[PDB]
RNA sequence: GCGAGAGACCGAUAGCGAACAAGUACAGUGAUGGAAAGAUGAAAAGAACUUUGAAAAGAGAGUGAAAAAGUACGUGAAAUUGUUGAAAGGGAAGGGCUUGAGAUCAGACUUGGUAUUUUGCAUGCGGUUUACCGGGCCAG
RNA sequence: GCCUAGACCGAGGACUGCGGUUUUUACCUAGGAUGUUGGCAUAAUGAUCUUAAGUCGCCCGUCUUGAAACACGGACCAAGGAGUCUAACGUCUAUGCGAGUGUUUGGGUGUAAAACCCGUACGCGUAAUGAAAGUGAACGAAGGUGGGGGCCCAUUAGGGUGCA
RNA sequence: UUGCUUAAUUGAACGUGGACAAUUGAAUGAAGAGCUUUUAGUGGGCCAUUUUUGGUAAGCAGAACUGGCGAUGCGGGAUGA
RNA sequence: AGCGUGCUACUUAUACUUCACCGUGAUUGCUGUUUUGACGCUUUCACGAGUAGGCAGGCGUGGAGGUCAGUGACGAAGCCUU
């Protein structure tokens, strides 16, 4: 017998493959499973893990997020890498010339990148002009902006969003939300 | 014609392997001379220390004095109690000693912190002061290293060098010397060593184990009789 | 069983064995097994017969003769583990055993004329040396058996 | 694939410890100690016999 | 599909995953929103504060059409300009000739002032504007024209 | 209600209560309650005749592709039962593990290689037995 | 240091490693059993069934702190027999599109309850807050500080840039 | 640096710049640390050592810490949570 | 063959040591030899009790789309059987 100091037969708790059965995402995993196993480049190991992520773990990257990252000092000609969908932003006043590699482009995003003199390439095209991800810059979308996160960790004096179907003066505003109605939490 | 292709590849890679092994053996000959010299020096200093202690005892006897031995700096602790019904504090102490099964053995450098640790685990372990031959036999027969959190047999000095060369341990005898005369890198060498998984004694225990060695049991400090106990169990 | 088809990656080639390092070393015989020693056969057709040991063949077997006239045990091979080596000894320095080997006893009822001639030639010298010790021919012609109260762990042979 | 005891397999013993050869060659396991026949307890250490 | 449900995996186990002591009963705790002030207060107070009580004044016969006023901010205001002519307007706009943006005809009641405008004159027709929204429009050389 | 076309539905304890002389037989004073119950065979060709028996029936026989389909009707499970055979059995029986005994089953002389003997066939094919090479299994 | 008796095991399957003996790029006991002999192939060998013998073995299911219970149901067998569907929802995941999204109410069409096509509205989202009248989101590179994967310059170290 | 504080050029807090380099400041261990969402069953307990209350006591009733049974087979205590 | 005590040997758990095999978790490496399986192959190490309960991977049934140009009156399905 053994006095176990840790739980036995515990899975790692990380995705080792996409949950998706899309064969074309699998081909991308095929390529970066080989790259992460053989280049010693930390970029390729990050990309392989990011290809496994679920939809909420790869939030969309607006074309505005890429613009601010390209506005970093000495990052104007870097290659923007988005493991996910790049969406359009009709609130932008202008977009630069840039090379962006993404899983997917929206119609507005593809139009805008090419309209301003840039390139919209896929992640396999990235692996030939940058097999070690040289002079790249990975952009991730906001994770805590999701609507479901509004209600996470709800409680007294927690300031989170109640799980409610209707909004108005008659819906969860009287007792427990007001000192004139007892207490406020 | 793949027969001749694979035969050519095998003979070419065999020739390259032969040349590389020639060079490797020539380079390793010097390393083996180094470890030979180290082992001879260790034997010489063991003998010198023994004879020095013997001479000091004889001189103190002659000069109307009493030679008081240096207190032991090393102890070997064997968990002889099963894994059921252990209070949380001695359980944590046994876990921190890497004694998580019966008949598991570990090397401990005697100070105050570790002494109070072993005192907490005392009702569940048998420990004592190991001799050089006991350490050698333990490391030779049941010596394993922790390599990438795996228990690997110590079957070649390259494993020891690859894991303890930054601590100046290049051989199994370097490791044994570092353990016996408690050295500056005792911590790293003993933690690299997987806990020894001993058998039960050939000849049995005493009639009742779970009482102190002083009271006719098996737990506590038996000192030089740890060698007999290890002889029974290894 | 089921309907599971073999796959293309299910090869049928038989791998060669690894290079074995079981280089044979010569047999060690017991110190009591010295040519000329009287042996007791424990198994086989001639179990219980007292016989003369002549030569150590390269097959790890022992060359043995009755002699055939005294015993009915011809020239043949026995295994050393089916033999009791007694302490009685016969001088076989005058017995020519050069021509005897494993190939002599090769498997090809009847019996070869060569074998009969060799039997007589060996048995002549064997009998000549046996006659010197009184009752040795009678001892060899008598079978061995365990009597009531015989403890082989206490008897000396 | 199979752990061999250096205390049983002499080849593995020489592989791990080359000085074992010298230990065997020099008879280090039965080395004599040179000293005089003395007895330094004739005096006050006889306090052990009685008090 | 029913073949994927855990009812199929509980077959052969006595209690069907419901427990042997607690068991599955008709309605322990009551039906619906029962006991919200007595034994379900700990749930409603923690997760739905404000549930019990009245707040504010009633409004008999409230017609939501009266309060229809969709909002558009300033950073989205130029999206109401024709897509095929946006770049021309961004270039040739001046005080003498600036694009007209009819916000009501696009479905908006009030112009709010989040974000930044191109430094380009525009004519914005709105039912309502905020104080800061109109200040930002005039700074780029534009004007707000009230409509109904 | 009338007239139609359909179904990832049920398949005679299901599907309407009812696939049938089903709101039938039957109960209750009455209001009401309310079943069970489909299948020989392509075709009755539904077994003439003889014989024993008081008869039902049986035995021959006949029809039939089948009577291992006879309206006790296709197929014909289990509980339960007869006979035959086998075994076991001192106040239950039954079970696991292990081996014995009996019965049953399995497997390399392989698609074995080399020529011979020797024979059926379309110079050649398969078989067979004798030689040698070697192989399988159990052991020393 | 030396000699000696027995038991169990033989995983792996061309080579690759570390050593030893080196008479030699020779051999070895050194990264896991080979060699040889006999017998058997109408069979030695193995399995199951039945049964005997040895040893152990209380009736399941249930509620229960506790069941073999002197607690309850169960004589036997067959067939049937119990977490479903729906309205509205939470988490997570996959997919399509994306500041939009949703063809199916309806219209067109059809080989006719399918498939295919169409669009206005509308729902949700794109703004919140206040009981309400109402008001309504850039000081700054859409902020500062300490971390932060990855990326850039380096040259242990160090510096720059630093998404989530 | 401040709108705070001091009689103040005093302090308070947050800072710019500089010095102290792997014995960077005890031991031992570490199948690594940290984080999030969501949901089942449960909410009758009991026992052993030790501490302990009521009671004459109880196979009684009630607490403290730990370990167990419950939920657990295996060897021993013949038998037995 | 009782009681107190000492000694020598001996007995045997699903426990401990070594080994075989199963599974789980991790791990070494695997595309100019990746080679018709990379959801794949391979090296190594550790671990394995379980009611209520969760999850995973599978076995079986009625019916449906597709496929096997599948079986079948020269015998389907069903039923009995060391
Ligand atoms: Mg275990
Ligand atoms: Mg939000
Ligand atoms: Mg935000
Ligand atoms: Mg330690
Ligand atoms: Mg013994
Ligand atoms: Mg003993
Ligand atoms: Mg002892
Ligand atoms: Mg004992
Ligand atoms: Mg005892
Ligand atoms: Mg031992
Ligand atoms: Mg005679
Ligand atoms: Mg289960
Ligand atoms: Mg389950
Ligand atoms: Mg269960
Ligand atoms: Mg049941
Ligand atoms: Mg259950
Ligand atoms: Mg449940
Ligand atoms: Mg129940
Ligand atoms: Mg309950
Ligand atoms: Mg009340
Ligand atoms: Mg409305
Ligand atoms: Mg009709
Ligand atoms: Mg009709
Ligand atoms: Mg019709
Ligand atoms: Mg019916
Ligand atoms: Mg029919
Ligand atoms: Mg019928
Ligand atoms: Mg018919
Ligand atoms: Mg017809
Ligand atoms: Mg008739
Ligand atoms: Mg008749
Ligand atoms: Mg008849
Ligand atoms: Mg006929
Ligand atoms: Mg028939
Ligand atoms: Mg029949
Ligand atoms: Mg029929
Ligand atoms: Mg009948
Ligand atoms: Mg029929
Ligand atoms: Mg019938
Ligand atoms: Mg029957
Ligand atoms: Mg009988
Ligand atoms: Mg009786
Ligand atoms: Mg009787
Ligand atoms: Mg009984
Ligand atoms: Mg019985
Ligand atoms: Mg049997
Ligand atoms: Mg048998
Ligand atoms: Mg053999
Ligand atoms: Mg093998
Ligand atoms: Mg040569
Ligand atoms: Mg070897
Ligand atoms: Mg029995
Ligand atoms: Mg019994
Ligand atoms: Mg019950
Ligand atoms: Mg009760
Ligand atoms: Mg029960
Ligand atoms: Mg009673
Ligand atoms: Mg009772
Ligand atoms: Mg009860
Ligand atoms: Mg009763
Ligand atoms: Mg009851
Ligand atoms: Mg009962
Ligand atoms: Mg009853
Ligand atoms: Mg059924
Ligand atoms: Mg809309
Ligand atoms: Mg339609
Ligand atoms: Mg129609
Ligand atoms: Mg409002
Ligand atoms: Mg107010
Ligand atoms: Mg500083
Ligand atoms: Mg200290
Ligand atoms: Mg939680
Ligand atoms: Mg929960
Ligand atoms: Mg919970
Ligand atoms: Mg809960
Ligand atoms: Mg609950
Ligand atoms: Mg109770
Ligand atoms: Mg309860
Ligand atoms: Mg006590
Ligand atoms: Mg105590
Ligand atoms: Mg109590
Ligand atoms: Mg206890
Ligand atoms: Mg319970
Ligand atoms: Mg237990
Ligand atoms: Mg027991
Ligand atoms: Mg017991
Ligand atoms: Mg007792
Ligand atoms: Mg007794
Ligand atoms: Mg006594
Ligand atoms: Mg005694
Ligand atoms: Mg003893
Ligand atoms: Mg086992
Ligand atoms: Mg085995
Ligand atoms: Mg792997
Ligand atoms: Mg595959
Ligand atoms: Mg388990
Ligand atoms: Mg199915
Ligand atoms: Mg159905
Ligand atoms: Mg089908
Ligand atoms: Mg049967």
């Amino acid at each position: 017998g053994r006095d176990h100091t840790s739980k036995q037969h515990v899975r790692s708790g990380h995705r080792t493959a996409p949950k998706s059965d899309n064969v074309y995402l699998q081909l991308l995993v095929k390529l970066y499973s080989f790259l992460a196993r053989r280049t010693d480049a930390p970029f390729n190991k990050v990309i392989l893990k990011s290809l496994f992520l679920s939809k909420i773990n790869r939030p969309p990257v607006s074309v505005s997020r890429i613009s601010r990252a390209l506005k970093q000092k000495g990052a104007a000609e870097k290659t923007i890498v988005v493991v996910g969908t790049v969406t359009d932003d009709n609130r932008l006043l202008e977009f630069p010339k840039a090379t962006i590699a993404a899983l997917r482009f929206t119609a507005g995003a593809k139009d805008r990148i090419l309209k301003n003199g840039g390139e919209a390439i896929t992640l396999d095209q990235l692996a030939l002009r940058a097999p070690k991800g040289q002079n790249t810059l990975i952009v991730r979308g906001p994770r805590n902006s999701r609507e479901a996160v509004r209600h996470f960790g709800f409680g007294p004096h927690k300031g989170k969003a109640p799980r409610i179907l209707s909004k108005g003066r008659k819906f969860e505003r009287a007792r427990g939300r007001r000192r004139s109605r007892g207490f406020k939490v | 014609e793949t027969l001749q292709k694979k035969e050519k590849a095998q003979q070419k890679t065999a020739e390259e392997r032969a040349a590389a092994k020639k060079v490797r053996k020539a380079a390793n000959k010097e390393k083996r001379k180094v470890i030979f010299d180290r082992a001879a020096a260790y034997q010489k200093e063991y003998t010198e220390a023994e004879r020095s202690v013997i001479k000091a005892k004889r001189d103190a006897k002659a000069s109307n004095s009493y030679y008081v031995d240096a207190q032991p700096k090393l102890v070997f602790v064997v968990r002889i109690k099963g894994i059921n019904k252990i209070p949380p504090k001695p359980r944590k102490v046994l876990q921190l000693l890497r004694l998580t099964q019966i008949n598991a053995g570990v090397f401990v450098r005697l100070t105050k912190a570790t002494s109070e640790l072993i005192k907490l685990a005392e009702p569940y372990v048998a420990y004592g002061y190991p001799s050089l031959s006991t350490i050698r036999q333990l490391v030779y027969k049941r010596g394993f290293g922790k390599v990438n959190k795996q228990r690997i047999a110590l079957s070649d000095n390259a494993i020891i060098e690859a894991n303890l060369g930054k601590f100046n341990i290049l051989s199994i005898e370097d490791l044994i010397h570092e353990i016996y005369t408690v050295g500056p890198n005792f911590k790293q060498v003993s933690n690299f060593l997987w806990p020894f998984k001993l058998s039960n004694p050939n000849g049995g225990f005493r009639a009742r184990k779970f009482q102190h060695f002083i009271q006719g049991g098996d737990t506590g400090n038996r000192e030089q009789f740890i060698n007999a106990l290890v002889k029974q169990m290894n | 069983m089921s309907q599971v088809a073999p796959k293309w990656y299910q090869s049928e080639d038989v791998p060669a064995p690894k290079q074995t390092r079981k280089t044979a070393r010569p047999q060690k015989l017991r110190a009591s097994l010295v040519p000329g020693t009287v042996l007791i056969l424990l198994a086989g057709r001639f179990r219980g017969k007292r016989v003369v040991y002549l030569k150590n063949l390269e097959d790890n077997t022992l060359l043995v003769s009755g002699p055939f006239k005294v015993n009915g045990v011809p020239l043949r091979r026995v295994n050393a583990r089916y033999v009791i080596a007694t302490s009685t000894k016969v001088n076989v320095s005058g017995v020519d055993v050069s021509k005897f080997n494993v190939e002599y006893f090769a498997r090809e009822k009847e019996i070869k004329a060569e074998r009969v001639a060799d039997q007589k030639s060996v048995d002549a010298a064997l009998l000549s040396e046996i006659k010197k010790t009184p009752l040795l021919k009678q001892y060899l012609a008598a079978s061995f058996s365990l009597k009531n109260g015989d403890r082989p762990h206490l008897l000396k042979f | 694939v199979l752990k061999k005891n250096p205390l049983k397999n002499k080849q593995v013993l020489l592989r791990l410890n080359p000085y074992a050869k010298a230990y065997a060659a020099e008879k280090v396991g039965s080395a004599k100690v040179e000293q005089a026949k003395v007895k330094p307890s004739k005096g006050q250490f006889a306090e052990v016999l009685k008090n | 599909p029913t073949r994927l449900t855990k009812t199929r995996k509980h077959r052969g186990n006595v209690s069907a995953g419901k427990g042997r002591i607690g068991k599955h009963r008709k309605h322990p705790g009551g039906r619906g929103k029962a006991g919200g002030q007595h034994h379900h207060r700990t749930n409603l107070d923690k997760y739905h504060p404000g549930y019990f009580g009245k707040v504010g004044m009633r409004y008999f016969h409230k017609q939501q059409n009266h309060f229809w006023r969709p909002e558009i901010n300033l950073d989205k205001l130029w999206t109401l300009v024709d897509s095929e002519k946006k770049d021309e307007y961004l270039s040739k706009s001046s005080a003498s000739a600036a694009p007209v943006i009819d916000t009501l005809a696009h479905g908006y009641g009030k112009v709010l002032g989040k974000g930044r405008l191109p430094e380009v004159p525009v004519i914005v027709k709105a039912r309502f504007v905020s104080k800061l929204a109109e200040e930002k429009i005039r700074a780029v050389g534009g004007v707000v024209e009230l409509v109904a």
